[PDB]
RNA sequence: GAGCUAGCCCUGGCCAGGGUGAAGCUGGGGUGAGACCCAGUGGAGGCCCGAACCGGUGGGGGAUGCAAACCCCUCGGAUGA
RNA sequence: GAAUGCCGGCAUGAGUAACGAUAAAGAGGGUGAGAAUCCCUCUCGCCGUAAGCCCAAGGGUUCCUACGCAAUGGUCGUCAGCGUAGGGUUAGGCGGGACCUAAGGUGAAGCCGAAAGGCGUAGCCGAAGGGCAGCCGGUUAAUAUUCCGGCCCUUCCCGCAGGUGCGAUGGGGGGACGCUCUAGGCUAGGGGGACCGGAGCCAUGGACGAGCCCGGCCAGAAGCGCAGGGUGGGAGGUAGGCAAAUCCGCCUCCCAACAAGCUCUGCGUGGUGGGGAAGCCCGGGUGACAACCCCCCGAAGCCAGGGAGCCAAGAAAAGCCUCUAAGCACAACCUGCGGGAACCCGUACCGCAAACCGACACAGGUGGGCGGGUGCAAGAGCACUCAGGCGCGCGGGAGAACCCUCGCCAAGGAACUCUGCAAGUUGGCCCCGUAACUUCGGGAGAAGGGGUGCUCCCUGGGGUGAUGAGCCCCGGGGAGCCGCAGUGAACAGGCUCUGGCGACUGUUUACCAAAAACACAGCUCUCUGCGAACUCGUAAGAGGAGGUAUAGGGAGCGACGCUUGCCCGGUGCCGGAAGGUCAAGGGGAGGGGUGCAAGCCCCGAACCGAAGCCCCGGUGAACGGCGGCCGUAACUAUAACGGUCCUAAGGUAGCGAAAUUCCUUGUCGGGUAAGUUCCGACCUGCACGAAAAGCGUAACGACCGGAGCGCUGUCUCGGCGAGGGACCCGGUGAAAUUGAACUGGCCGUGAAGAUGCGGCCUACCCGUGGCAGGACGAAAAGACCCCGUGGAGCUUUACUGCAGCC
RNA sequence: CGAUGUCGGCUCGUCGCAUCCUGGGGCUGAAGAAGGUCCCAAGGGUUGGGCUGUUCGCCCAUUAAAGCGGCACGCGAGCUG
RNA sequence: UGGGAGAGGGUGGUGGAAUUCCCGGAGUAGCGGUGAAAUGCGCAGAUACCGGGAGGAACGCCGAUGGCGAAGGCAGCCAC
RNA sequence: CCGAGGGUAGGGCCCGUGACUGGGGCGAAGUCGUAACAAGGUAGCUGUACCGGAAGGUGCGGCUGGAU
RNA sequence: GCGGGGUGGAGCAGCCUGGUAGCUCGUCGGGCUCAUAACCCGAAGGUCGUCGGUUCAAAUCCGGCCCCCGCAACCA
């Protein structure tokens, strides 16, 4: 339930912040954090390869456990639910009965102090992690491996999910957060339930400064530059696009599909995305 | 106002220094050239 | 050639003193329970006034200058992008 | 002899401007060949959150002393950051290295690239971050946490004793963390003392006083005391911490918990060791057996890794502790004590500046710490002032114009002007009081007003102390005194009404534009299923992101409210396995060259044959576009209505002479005595219109218009005054410019604007202060304009290529 | 074109006369008063405001009158911008 | 106190029929629509037919002149 | 001291008037259509929504004051 | 200054490419209806802005003229 403010400044008029109700622990597990190198959008050549980046809050990266076949059959208790500044979702702290501690992303409804588990024999229950072939049809599911033993790739952002439509051979049919129908291998692990923090998209950043805190630097329209800079540059006074609207690098940016036509995974997509 | 020369001995030596020149093809050519011309110092003097 | 300047990275430092009084919390009233109201406590903010510091709005001086951009009087921000 | 030639020399302007902050000087005495300028003394003025003091950077002998004054110093110089010489910088504890890691750099492995080279794990390097043992005083002309004195501490080696399963580059803990606000207790620092110590002083009318003036401390091991930080103890199981593990993690049981105990810091005390003023006498000596105490204010610093709240969620690695592994347990490690050992580099001086960066001893720039007192509500603000440091390296006169900076002004009060430009006014605090409108926050310091000093009397509350005295911080009431005036000096909003643009705080053309531009939260379209798209790269490799569609790229629009109409014929994009066209290649009807021939060689039609293109559809918050003529109503006028031509479809809502309106100062209304501007309406909108968004919008603005109140030297209309210049004298002494010059006016003439030619007129020679009409004055080989088959930036359905993609 | 600064304003004037006013005349469809038209005449005078960058022009309130032109659309080594 | 009827309300669950669309099959010259047509859809293989899949919405028969509620109104079935 | 009232400033209510603008009422013989009364030739009314020269039309749900 | 246009009463074809003036509405006569409109059956009306030329022949092709709408008028 997103939190509002009274309009005691201009910016507080519409600023909203998360309610943080699900959070039960406020500093990270020291043995599970490691320093996050901020890149400023610069690659190893020193060159900005992603414009408009940098200057946000310092962060510690929290090591998340996207493979859970690492510990099949060993149940864990849910020790805490904690704020992760590297992802939109909240992460859960797990104490396995082994004593090993680990981080997962916390699905919706996950209760601090409950048992979760992974493996082909796990109960169909929010937090458990089976290979896709053992999850029943019609189940909402998250943190889905794309390929077996490669890592949870799909449905990781706040509130997102994937639903199992049917099985077809060594393969199941997933409807992704995007609406596409894909064939993912049945031996790919997933996690029953949808990712938590579904209110995350109702946040109103509220003012320019809040975007600077998140590492977002101001983004200048092409239409505001000079021809040496952007297809939309120049013009006496304002100006319509005066050509098919284009990126800084020339290519059209309203409708031009950019997926590679001959990509091997095309044999595994049943329908492109909705909407 | 703030002019353009703000001396710094570490910056002077890590930029124009002897070892900075030897590490690079163009740098070795500077030394070869200043040596062939007969320069007394091949490299800025900085007191370290 | 980035010892000027523009951006980013890492690590440190700086921001006198006043002002306003958000949420919450405590109590009181209210109701079937509530919303909600009031008082206190509280100390929020690209909040208000103003040094340092950062600026450069208006005018005047300077114009073989004190200065290849300066001086004076005014003025902007000053917990923040 | 000419090239705005080149190099050098010397002229002109000229004894001219200038001599670098308007903080400020005067006298006496020294020294010396020579003194406004050096030294000393007295008087005066200036800085005092500095114009004082201490670090760092950078500079590199500039430091101290003696002897010098040719050049340097904007003058002088006997002086100096100058010349010559001699001297001077001392560390186990400060800083850095023999320690650790950050970005980044480098890089055994490995990957890539014609060559050069580019990447890259661990590792290594890399600091103003971590870690780590010295405080006070004295001494030199010049160094001092470095020498000396006192009291302390660290590491390494060896030895002795006691204890112990010892042992690491390996496991674990810890190191280890943000922003705002903040408790308790301290210290630093400061104010007072009728208490203690002090050379003295009594003036000029009074004062021998509970008088004036001066001072009243620093450091310190163990122990102890006050305040804090850190920390659970035992046991059983154990499958995780990439071998092991008694450590660590997880499970269960007992006991202990706002404690206590152990541990570690800060403060106080502490054996001792220091220091110690005015004033007088020549840096010193005395003062002096100096005294060294009480109360109060009190940190932003200390305890510290403290507490709370919040979201944007806040380094690493070593030192250190623990666990064990090989190994070894005659060893090794831990504790205590002793003797020995302890290296390299920096250390002078300047350091908001005359020694650094600006060609200069340059009104500019330069990071950190200390920064005292009184008063003004507070403070680092402001005035004065301590300690300390200075009067700015040309002076002496004079008392014009004129310029600058400043003060005042009769009556009027914006009449000035493009514009109240500028300068007035207002101004702090306390209380009274405060409108439209609003998104209910605001608008608001709205507006407007009243108070403000001194004295005596009564009195309420807090802090410390003790509950009292004293001190200290908030106040309340009554009666009075004085002046023109009580935030009596200095620092410190003029206000209101109304439009346009932009929501707002923000950002911008360093050095003519700060805005209405850029950004912005927010809205929409579109791409992207992850070895993502996209971007940089020949590549490997990176960024994206150790992210995963509530995510990331691109594009437009730009808070918010109410909204965003019609056109898919053209262009773009999306979809479309048909058909049409289509390169290499396949195919090989049919020819040709040659040879005696087998054969070798070349041409080659039908037909099969991708993408792209046509062809069929979709698509506007994609590129974009959204008509013309004619007629019609029972006064007139005007047409709801009709007719016809064209379109892909003919502009919807809402706005409108507008940042858009040409005709235009449109017409009417308001404001004014008067209104090409302004505000409100009208609508034949030259040429508004809906995300190059349409119409509004409280709040905000060093934006741009219009009005009014206040107040004024802006003005009628100027006057007087101040200081710094200008002027005169002594010293030092430029500049651009310059064909040569013995360089007048008129009317003509002339390459059409004449000091220089003609005619007339006028004028004795040479300067000084002034003014700017001319010398088509100076400056800059016109930016405008053209010319050149000159150049460069930019665009596209110009040509032709290329990367990239298919 | 190896530069002749370009509107207007301010300041400061100076000249011409095709005379706005003031002085002198003739004619009048001049009764007086006040006008009209032409002649002579350049000595002096020729206001303050609203609007607009404006020159000009309109408007307010006066006036004896509110003249028209030249001087590089007089005058930026005199100012403004 | 003991009992009864009920589409009374709220939550969660779930059952078949149908329409649309998508993929496979088989199949060809029209489908659709109307007063009649036309637009439209269809040899780029539609309509009609079978099998599979996705998704949303509404509950046929019972059903009544019926029942419940204060009204607005409440209908597959199941539990609370 | 209080004190008629005077003066500066800011509010509230009423009244009059105002370029222009909105619908309303009325007016012997105006222009356009034909919405309603018959099933008024699409049954009518209705709350709301959007649209359109105009009456109106259409969507959603409601009423019989609906005919056969 | 560059461009397009002028033809029955209204709005438009024919002009390029010489010989043939056409379409919708309107107007006139009749029909239907009680009557009007709509509707049905028929008819008239254009010497093609103008003067001049080319030609056997000019709406048509070429000139001058009148007109009626447009696009433009920039560097100072
Ligand atoms: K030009
Ligand atoms: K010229
Ligand atoms: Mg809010
Ligand atoms: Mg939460
Ligand atoms: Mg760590
Ligand atoms: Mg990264
Ligand atoms: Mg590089
Ligand atoms: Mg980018
Ligand atoms: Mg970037
Ligand atoms: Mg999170
Ligand atoms: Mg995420
Ligand atoms: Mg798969
Ligand atoms: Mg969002
Ligand atoms: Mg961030
Ligand atoms: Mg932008
Ligand atoms: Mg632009
Ligand atoms: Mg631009
Ligand atoms: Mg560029
Ligand atoms: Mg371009
Ligand atoms: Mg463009
Ligand atoms: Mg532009
Ligand atoms: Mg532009
Ligand atoms: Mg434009
Ligand atoms: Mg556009
Ligand atoms: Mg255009
Ligand atoms: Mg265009
Ligand atoms: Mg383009
Ligand atoms: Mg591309
Ligand atoms: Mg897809
Ligand atoms: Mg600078
Ligand atoms: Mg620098
Ligand atoms: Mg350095
Ligand atoms: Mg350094
Ligand atoms: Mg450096
Ligand atoms: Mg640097
Ligand atoms: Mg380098
Ligand atoms: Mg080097
Ligand atoms: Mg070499
Ligand atoms: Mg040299
Ligand atoms: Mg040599
Ligand atoms: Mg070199
Ligand atoms: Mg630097
Ligand atoms: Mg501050
Ligand atoms: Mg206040
Ligand atoms: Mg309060
Ligand atoms: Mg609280
Ligand atoms: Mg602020
Ligand atoms: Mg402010
Ligand atoms: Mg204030
Ligand atoms: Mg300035
Ligand atoms: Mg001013
Ligand atoms: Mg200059
Ligand atoms: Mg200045
Ligand atoms: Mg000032
Ligand atoms: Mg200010
Ligand atoms: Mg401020
Ligand atoms: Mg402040
Ligand atoms: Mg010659
Ligand atoms: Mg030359
Ligand atoms: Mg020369
Ligand atoms: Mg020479
Ligand atoms: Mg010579
Ligand atoms: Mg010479
Ligand atoms: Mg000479
Ligand atoms: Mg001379
Ligand atoms: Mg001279
Ligand atoms: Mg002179
Ligand atoms: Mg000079
Ligand atoms: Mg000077
Ligand atoms: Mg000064
Ligand atoms: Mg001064
Ligand atoms: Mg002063
Ligand atoms: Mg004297
Ligand atoms: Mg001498
Ligand atoms: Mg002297
Ligand atoms: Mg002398
Ligand atoms: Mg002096
Ligand atoms: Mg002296
Ligand atoms: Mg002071
Ligand atoms: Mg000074
Ligand atoms: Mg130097
Ligand atoms: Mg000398
Ligand atoms: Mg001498
Ligand atoms: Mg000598
Ligand atoms: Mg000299
Ligand atoms: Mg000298
Ligand atoms: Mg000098
Ligand atoms: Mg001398
Ligand atoms: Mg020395
Ligand atoms: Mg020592
Ligand atoms: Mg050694
Ligand atoms: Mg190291
Ligand atoms: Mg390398
Ligand atoms: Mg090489
Ligand atoms: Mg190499
Ligand atoms: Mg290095
Ligand atoms: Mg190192
Ligand atoms: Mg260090
Ligand atoms: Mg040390
Ligand atoms: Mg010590
Ligand atoms: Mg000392
Ligand atoms: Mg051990
Ligand atoms: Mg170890
Ligand atoms: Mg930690
Ligand atoms: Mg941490
Ligand atoms: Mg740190
Ligand atoms: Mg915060
Ligand atoms: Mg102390
Ligand atoms: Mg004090
Ligand atoms: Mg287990
Ligand atoms: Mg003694
Ligand atoms: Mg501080
Ligand atoms: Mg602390
Ligand atoms: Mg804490
Ligand atoms: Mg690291
Ligand atoms: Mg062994
Ligand atoms: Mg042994
Ligand atoms: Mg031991
Ligand atoms: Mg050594
Ligand atoms: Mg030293
Ligand atoms: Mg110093
Ligand atoms: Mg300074
Ligand atoms: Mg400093
Ligand atoms: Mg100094
Ligand atoms: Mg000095
Ligand atoms: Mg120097
Ligand atoms: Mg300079
Ligand atoms: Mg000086
Ligand atoms: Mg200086
Ligand atoms: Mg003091
Ligand atoms: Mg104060
Ligand atoms: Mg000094
Ligand atoms: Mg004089
Ligand atoms: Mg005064
Ligand atoms: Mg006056
Ligand atoms: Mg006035
Ligand atoms: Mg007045
Ligand atoms: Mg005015
Ligand atoms: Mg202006
Ligand atoms: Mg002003
Ligand atoms: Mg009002
Ligand atoms: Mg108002
Ligand atoms: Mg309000
Ligand atoms: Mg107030
Ligand atoms: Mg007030
Ligand atoms: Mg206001
Ligand atoms: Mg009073
Ligand atoms: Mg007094
Ligand atoms: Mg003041
Ligand atoms: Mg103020
Ligand atoms: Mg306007
Ligand atoms: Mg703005
Ligand atoms: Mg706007
Ligand atoms: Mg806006
Ligand atoms: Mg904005
Ligand atoms: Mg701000
Ligand atoms: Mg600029
Ligand atoms: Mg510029
Ligand atoms: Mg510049
Ligand atoms: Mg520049
Ligand atoms: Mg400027
Ligand atoms: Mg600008
Ligand atoms: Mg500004
Ligand atoms: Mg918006
Ligand atoms: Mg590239
Ligand atoms: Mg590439
Ligand atoms: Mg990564
Ligand atoms: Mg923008
Ligand atoms: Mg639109
Ligand atoms: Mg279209
Ligand atoms: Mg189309
Ligand atoms: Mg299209
Ligand atoms: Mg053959
Ligand atoms: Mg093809
Ligand atoms: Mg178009
Ligand atoms: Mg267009
Ligand atoms: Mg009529
Ligand atoms: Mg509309
Ligand atoms: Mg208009
Ligand atoms: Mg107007
Ligand atoms: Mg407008
Ligand atoms: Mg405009
Ligand atoms: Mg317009
Ligand atoms: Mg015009
Ligand atoms: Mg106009
Ligand atoms: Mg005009
Ligand atoms: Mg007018
Ligand atoms: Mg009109
Ligand atoms: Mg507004
Ligand atoms: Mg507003
Ligand atoms: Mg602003
Ligand atoms: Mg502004
Ligand atoms: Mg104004
Ligand atoms: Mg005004
Ligand atoms: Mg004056
Ligand atoms: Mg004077
Ligand atoms: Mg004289
Ligand atoms: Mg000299
Ligand atoms: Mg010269
Ligand atoms: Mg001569
Ligand atoms: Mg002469
Ligand atoms: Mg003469
Ligand atoms: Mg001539
Ligand atoms: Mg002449
Ligand atoms: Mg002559
Ligand atoms: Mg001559
Ligand atoms: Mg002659
Ligand atoms: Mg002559
Ligand atoms: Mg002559
Ligand atoms: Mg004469
Ligand atoms: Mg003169
Ligand atoms: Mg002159
Ligand atoms: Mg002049
Ligand atoms: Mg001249
Ligand atoms: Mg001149
Ligand atoms: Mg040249
Ligand atoms: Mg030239
Ligand atoms: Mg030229
Ligand atoms: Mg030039
Ligand atoms: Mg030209
Ligand atoms: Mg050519
Ligand atoms: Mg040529
Ligand atoms: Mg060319
Ligand atoms: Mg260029
Ligand atoms: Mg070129
Ligand atoms: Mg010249
Ligand atoms: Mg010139
Ligand atoms: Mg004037
Ligand atoms: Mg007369
Ligand atoms: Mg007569
Ligand atoms: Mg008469
Ligand atoms: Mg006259
Ligand atoms: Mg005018
Ligand atoms: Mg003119
Ligand atoms: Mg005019
Ligand atoms: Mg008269
Ligand atoms: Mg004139
Ligand atoms: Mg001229
Ligand atoms: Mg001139
Ligand atoms: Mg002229
Ligand atoms: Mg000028
Ligand atoms: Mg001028
Ligand atoms: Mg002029
Ligand atoms: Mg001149
Ligand atoms: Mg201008
Ligand atoms: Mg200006
Ligand atoms: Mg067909
Ligand atoms: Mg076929
Ligand atoms: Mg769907
Ligand atoms: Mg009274
Ligand atoms: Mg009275
Ligand atoms: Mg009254
Ligand atoms: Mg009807
Ligand atoms: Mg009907
Ligand atoms: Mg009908
Ligand atoms: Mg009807
Ligand atoms: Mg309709
Ligand atoms: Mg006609
Ligand atoms: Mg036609
Ligand atoms: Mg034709
Ligand atoms: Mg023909
Ligand atoms: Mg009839
Ligand atoms: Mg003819
Ligand atoms: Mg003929
Ligand atoms: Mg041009
Ligand atoms: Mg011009």
């Amino acid at each position: 339930a997103v939190k509002k403010f009274k309009p005691y400044t201009p910016s507080r008029r519409f600023m909203t912040v998360a309610d943080f109700s699900e959070i039960t622990k406020t500093e990270p597990e020291k043995s599970l954090v490691k320093p996050l190198k901020k890149t400023g959008g610069r690659n190893n050549q020193g060159r900005i390869t992603v414009r408009f980046r940098g200057g946000g809050h310092k962060r510690l990266y929290r090591i998340i456990d996207f493979k859970r076949w690492d510990k099949v059959g060993i149940p864990a208790k849910v020790a805490a639910i904690e704020y992760d500044p590297n992802r939109s979702a909240r992460i859960a702290l797990l104490h396995y009965v082994d004593g090993e501690k680990r981080y997962i992303i916390a699905p919706d409804g996950l209760q601090v102090g409950q048992q979760v588990v992974a493996g082909p024999d796990a109960p169909i229950q929010v937090g458990n992690a089976l290979p896709l072939r053992f999850i029943p049809v019609g189940t909402v599911v998250h943190a889905v491996e794309l390929e077996p033993k490669k890592g949870a790739k799909l449905a990781r952002a706040a509130g997102t999910s994937a639903q199992i439509q049917g099985r077809e051979g060594d393969y199941v049919i997933l409807r992704l957060p995007s609406g596409e129908l894909r064939k993912v291998h049945g031996e790919c692990y997933a996690t029953v339930g949808a990712v938590g923090n579904a209110d995350h998209k109702n946040i109103v950043l509220g003012k320019a400064g809040r975007s600077r805190w998140l590492g977002r630097r101001p983004h200048v329209r092409g239409a505001a530059m000079n021809p040496v800079d952007h297809p939309h540059g120049g013009g006496e006074g304002r100006a319509p696009r005066g050509r098919p609207p284009a990126s800084p690098w020339g290519w059209q940016t309203k409708g031009l599909k950019t997926r590679k036509r001959r990509k091997p995974s095309s044999r595994f997509i049943i329908a492109r995305r909705k909407k | 106002m703030k002019r353009t020369w703000q001396p710094n001995r570490r910056k002077r030596a890590k930029t124009h220094g002897f070892r900075a020149r030897m590490r690079t093809p163009g740098g070795r050519k500077v030394l070869k050239r200043r040596r062939q011309k007969g320069r007394w110092r091949l490299t800025p003097a900085v007191r370290k």
